[PDB]
RNA sequence: AGAAGGGAGCUUGACUGCGAGACCUACAAGUCGAGCAGGGACGAAAGUCGGGCUUAGUGAUCCGGUGGUUCCGCAUGGAAG
RNA sequence: GGUAGCGAAAUUCCUUGUCGGGUAAGUUCCGACCCGCACGAAAGGCGUAACGAUUUGGGCACUGUCUCAACGAGAGACUCGGUGAAAUUUUAGUACCUGUGAAGAUGCAGGUUACCCGCGACAGGACGGAAAGACCCCAUGGAGCUUUACUGUAGUUUGAUAUUGAGUGUUUAACCCUCUAACCCGCACCACUAAUCGUGGUGGGAGACAGUGUCAGAUGGGCAGUUUGACUGG
RNA sequence: AAGCGACUGUUUAUCAAAAACACAGGUCUCUGCAAAAUCGUAAGAUGAAGUAUAGGGGCUGACGCCUGCCCGGUGCUGGA
RNA sequence: CUUCUAGUGAGAAAACAACUGCCCGUACCGUAAACCGACACAGGUAGUCGAGGAGAGUAUCCUAAGGUGAGCGAGCGAACU
RNA sequence: GGUGUAGUGGUAGGAGAGCGUUCUAAGGGCGUUGAAGGUCGAUCGUGAGGACGGCUGGAGCGCUUAGAAGUGAGAAUGCCGGUAUGAGUAGCGAAAGACAGGUGAGAAUCCUGUCCACCGUAUGACUAAGGUUUCCUGGGGAAGGCUCGUCCGCCCAGGGUU
RNA sequence: AUCCGGGAGUCAGACUGCGAGUGAUAAGAUCCGUAGUCGAAAGGGAAACAGCCCAGACCACCAGCUAAGGUCCCAAAAUAU
RNA sequence: GUAGCGGAGAAAUUCCAAACGAACUUGGAGAUAGCUGGUUCUCUCCGAAAUAGCUUUAGGGCUAGCCUCGGAAUUGAGAAU
RNA sequence: UUAAGUGAAUAAGGGCGCACGGUGGAUGCCUUGGCACUAGGAGCCGAUGAAGGACGGGACUAACACCGAUAUGCUUUGGGGAGCUGUAAGUAAGCUAUGAUCCAGAGAUUUCCGAAUGGGGGAACCCAAUAUCUUUUAUAGGAUAUUACUUUUCAGUGAAUACAUAGCUGAUUAGAGGUAGACGCAGAGAACUGAAACAUCUUAGUACCUGCAGGAAGAGAAAGAAAAUUCGAUUCCCUGAGUAGCGGCGAGCGAAACGGGAAGAGCCCAAACCAACAAGCUUGCUUGUUGGGGUUGUAGGACUCCGAUAUGGUAGUCUGUUAGUAUAGUUGAAGGAUUUGGAAAAUUCCGCUAAAGAGGGUGAAAGCCCCGUAGACGAAAUGCUGACAACACCUAGGAGGAUCCUGAGUACGGCGGAACACGAGAAAUUCCGUCGGAAUCCGCGGGGACCAUCCCGCAAGGCUAAAUACUCCCUAGUGACCGAUAGUGAACCAGUACCGUGAGGGAAAGGUGAAAAGCACCCCGGAAGGGGAGUGAAAUAGAUCCUGAAACCGUGUGCCUACAACAAGUCAAAGCUCGUUAAUGAGUGAUGGCGUGCCUUUUGUAGAAUGAACCGGCGAGUUACGAUUGCAUGCGAGGUUAAGUCGAAGAGACGGAGCCGCAGCGAAAGCGAGUCUGAAUAGGGCGAAUGAGUAUGUAGUCGUAGACCCGAAACCAUGUGAUCUAC
């Protein structure tokens, strides 16, 4: 009783070849250049979902670093300003005070400023 | 690789010719060359003792009654083997699914009458297999060829 | 150096059957051994003695030779083996 | 225990030996010398006219061989119309320097340089293409060759015995002989018969020898099958 | 002018034409004819329709002058 | 082919006339585009004939009888081969 | 079923549990009101993988449970087929032609003429091998002819060797 | 951990502390002993870097704290005392 | 005319149908290769070695050591202080 | 207006996404041909000219099928009943109800080559001799028979050499060659390989070559197997058993008899003696020819004595009588409407049939439409197999023990080789070569060297069915076998085209539609090709014709792109363009961070180490038989059958030979819950002390087999080459 191999490889290709829509020339027509390509990408992938948190800590950062020295302080001085006075907002809200409201990203840089008077 | 008609010269040399090194025309991997490991004439029988056989067989006619899926009747005899009047028989008892009947001996006139009905087999008494039993929904046994079961299977 | 070194007397234990338990070790081999039985040497005894202060001096199996034997022996008694 | 003859040689390591010649200048050449690593008399020694698409050194003549290059003719190359391959090829949006790294990077780090697309030319790189290194070692790989490597053998030879018979003598059974009927004849004549084959027949020669069978001892790279270890700064 | 080979000839079809091979001449040895030698299991053949001034085998290689010493070893021949 | 006999062995010499005489090949290429070279391939292929001037000549140059213009072209007039 | 605590990089390799292909049996199904196959989609599951919808297509095919296997492909300087790159690139196989006029859908290349040029111990004439119809006449232009072709040793029809 | 049984793979290692031989107290050399990493290990630091320093990835997050190493700009954090 | 355990050789290992230290074709034959290449779906648990001994042995093998699966067993036999 | 600043848009060409085409032939579905078997037949043809070929025969005839100058066919006996002159269209001529065509049995004709056979030869050609007959006035020409070689029988002639034997002529008798790439019995007879090298040994008396066969062959009727109490010719299967043995005792080779079965069967000569004839006429009875007798071991026969002169059988014939059987055929039940379609066998209603619901066809899927099927019937002729008849053959008891017979250069022995599972071994038994060489019933052979005793047989002569092996071929079927790169090399005009001097090597290539209805007519064009119009359910089914994947080549468009160093992506993200299996939507994307392919082999790779141009198809741990372990089921101190017989190629019962387990120890004699060593009751070794097995299924590993696939250089044995080159 003899097996053809009817159906079966061209379906398992034209899975792989539909995920390489978009890349160049040979690597979204031919099967082998497509293999390897989407092989690449599945470990950028993992391996960019771990760099993201990193990337956004410093951009907030960078951005409380600049707001804070218009209110005469810098990031290491307002950071342990305001653990001293038992505050515990992320870098992330603290990033989109310092860009919408200037008055609220004030008002605790003075709670800062107040607490390491001490 | 050695029954398929064909060639016993090395095709090309071994070296030299830019090539792949081959040895004949008709190897596994050339179009049109011998199989490697394909289906030989086999036999697939074999045997179980003989206590299962006999445990088997009383299972499942025992498994028959206890469902009150075998039906006895005294006699099965014709004139004339008529297909027709067998049907009315068979309706008589309502019937109405995948029978075996069991006959006893040369009762020819009720075999040729049972034959050719689509939902009917006929089997007699000495010939009975623990497949005929099974693919059936019921049996229709006379009452002699029901004594001649118990004595064979004893 | 309570000799394992060196002299003198008598002797053949440079014995037979063994062996609880250890050591070494992939295997095959290698090493030590109290004690029991038979029959002894030396010594008044207690005792010590299964070669030499200790550790080198050796070579599986197959095949062949010599001696022993209360074993077998192709119908039986022998013989060949 | 190397004679005549020859000798830094188609042979001489040291060595470009030393001396004379030829050149302005000569490790090659020619003449000689003898200290011949390692000449030498038929695997011949030393001469030698004629001859050689042989090997070597020097002269005259002639010249684009060269100083040192220039011009000209034709064919391809270049442009247009017709026709129309190949070796190669993981995918390519395919720069340079100093480093790094399987220790010599277009592609990795830091810099430096650079608008997009082609045509005619040159060969520095792509450890460029073509050929699963011919060099070296291994496979308890092969194959051809050698022999005083092992084990065999064709061929040649020597004895016993069968074919195989008969008589005399000489000695301690063996031996020398003589015979004629076997066996042999690539001798002559005759018939089958058109015949240098063959078979028969008669002479002649030779003879229990030879040839042939079985067994035995020698010899046998003529020919055959094989073996010829490992460790190892390859 | 010098080396090699006397000479005409032959050779690695397709990287070697030569100082290599051959050669006329020299010498040693085998062979009395059904010769020795070679093909073949044998029959039959070449040698040769020849007969030692002939036929086979080894070395040297026109021609000129010449070709020393050794028979212990190994082969070959003869011996008893 | 020509003689000489041996030889089964009527009587054939030579005039004219008119009659008889079987089988196979026969085209075409053949110093080539038709054969051997995988090709409409700068190679190879036995024999006979093979003219004139000047010349020893079948050498050499130009020609007679005969054959042929060769199966990719038109321009330009660089490097380099 | 809840809740705690502990664990969960991996080559050679051992152990477990599954996905998909073809065929057999039994059962329950679908199909010209359109099966398999093909193509597209923004859908589902922890993975191999599973559905549903459009278009194409024209006659067969799923599902459940068990069985049996020529049962899964990216690589062997693998084998067969089809198609690229190099690229409109190398080459187009020794040599003298020019013009007028014909034919024709179409002419450097076929026909006819005129002048020019080449061989001439051959590139002339005859023949033995070898080939085997290539020979003659009338038509043709799809392929062969290294371009072209109205032409041909090519193709079709008839005929020729005494 | 030990005992019985089914199935294996491995018998070319490399560098870095430490302590020895060969070497010239040379080698990214060679040969042993002892610990780690690599082999078979991703992530941060060391410009880039198998074997060094920190640390062992079941998966999701645009949350938080630290290690080695750092805070003038490239480039996150002190132009700190 | 001479044919492969062979022929022929003015001798070069030279020729015997473009290949000769032993032609070509078919068969034994799927010769042998301790060597080189390749060997096709998924997830879960565990997870080595590159050493000793002996080897016509040194890039092969065997036994032990080191991994995995199933059972048995008294324990308090394993480890770290 | 002048200065300073910021700055879009525009594509020669390219990228991504999407839409439509072209090329190409994968995938699906399908079969016209294959593969493995079962049951039955048949198991040879040929000098009375074979197997295989060449050349011919048609109204037109290149090819294939058929046939042979009587050529696409002739006669005859049966069957069948309307069309027919093959493929094969196309046309032209015809034939048939006075029976064509077609089908089965028996006949007739049958060129040329070939064993080839009158002589020759480069197969299908050439050349004769002798008789009879023909054409011609005649020669030349045409036809028919006969003519090889050997053997084996008989005449004539015949001689070196007289008698006659070689020889020669004539008549008679048989052979000769091919194959079925199979099966059997003989002669001669390798190598690679395994032994981790290699010589004995293995591969293996295998492959190859040569002879002889037959439908089967071979063996076959005890000089046998054994061991008390025996049995009776041969062959084949199960088991004994991987045992007893053999072996550089290494790799490895490996029995037989007993026990259970299939099938069964026995016969004929030589010799003694007795007659008829011929020669030696010893006129002794020595040589012989025909007929009779006689065939064995419990010894049998001859011979003498009497009985009987009947009765049991055959493995025999091209002799009769029927019975069947193979080769053609006959007959054979039962349905209409409705819906959807081009068309129903599908759907829905309502019926019928079955000793027939096996299968194939029909415009889609049919018990009831067609061919069939179950059942019933039939043969002029020829061939097979039974039965019963004839005819042919063969077959008798009892007693005696005076004498005669019972297979000779044989059995056997020495030497050398081989065959037996048995390799010279302590080597019985059976063969071959060589030499030596018995006895005669008061005898001769065997029981594994040899002897004695006992037991079983009677060599040196011949034949014989069945039970077992194989399939070129014919009939009827079957398959958890293939489905066009598969299955035969070959589904198709294949051993073909093609390649080679030759022996030899050797392919590719299936599919319109239900039906050719295969596109009349018009238009562009030399044509090819195309556009309308028509056929058709559909032409994007139009002959390169089912479906129509990818590489690769184009055309159109939404978004991006000419200051930029890029393993080509991934994460973050403005602008533009859309709007889906509806949900944390889809395409493109300026700009920013990070980032050295895949595979193999390695201590270690981006590797300047290895492989791949790309796309598609194909392409590698299987099976048989053994051994072991785990899991599972049935029985349990027990478990289980093998070959074989009946049965549907099956299930589904018989069959207890045999195998494992239930007791061990020892080299063995032997003893036994114990035994061996030992003087030992000592000690120690191995065992017991409740301590579970066996059959079958399934999976993991191993052995013998090519054993996961591919790959050498080589070795051996038949054959084909001097059309090139050497002499």
């Amino acid at each position: 009783a003899r097996v053809k191999g009817g159906t079966v490889t061209r379906k398992r290709r034209k899975k792989v070849l539909k995920l390489a829509k978009g890349y160049y020339g040979s690597k979204h027509t031919l099967f082998k250049s497509a293999k390897e390509q989407v092989m690449n990408s599945y470990y950028y992938a993992f391996r960019d979902r771990r760099q993201k948190k990193r990337d956004f800590r410093k951009l907030w950062i960078a951005r409380i670093n600049a707001a804070a020295r218009m209110n005469g302080l810098s990031y290491s001085k307002l950071m342990h300003g305001l653990k001293l006075a038992e505050i515990d907002i992320n870098r992330k809200m603290l990033a989109d005070l310092a860009v919408n409201d200037a008055a609220a990203f004030t008002a605790l840089a003075e709670q800062a400023k107040d607490a390491l008077s001490k | 690789r050695s029954a398929v008609r064909g060639g016993g010269r090395k095709p090309w040399r071994q070296k030299g010719t830019g090539r792949a090194r081959q040895g004949s025309i008709r190897s596994p991997q050339w179009r049109g060359g011998g199989v490697v490991f394909g289906p030989t004439p086999r036999s697939y029988s074999y045997k179980l003792p003989k206590k299962v056989r006999r445990l088997a067989m009383k299972s499942v006619l025992s498994d028959k009654v206890a469902e009150n899926n075998l039906v006895a009747v005294e006699g099965l005899s014709f004139d004339a083997p008529k297909t027709k009047e067998f049907k009315q028989v068979l309706a008589n008892l309502s019937i109405d699914t995948k029978v075996l009947v069991v006959l006893e001996n040369g009762n020819d006139f009720a075999a040729l009458s049972a034959r050719n009905l689509p939902n009917v087999s006929v089997v007699t008494s000495d010939n009975v297999s623990v497949l005929d039993v099974v693919s059936a929904n019921k049996v229709l046994a006379t009452q002699t060829a029901l004594t001649q079961i118990e004595e064979v299977l004893a």
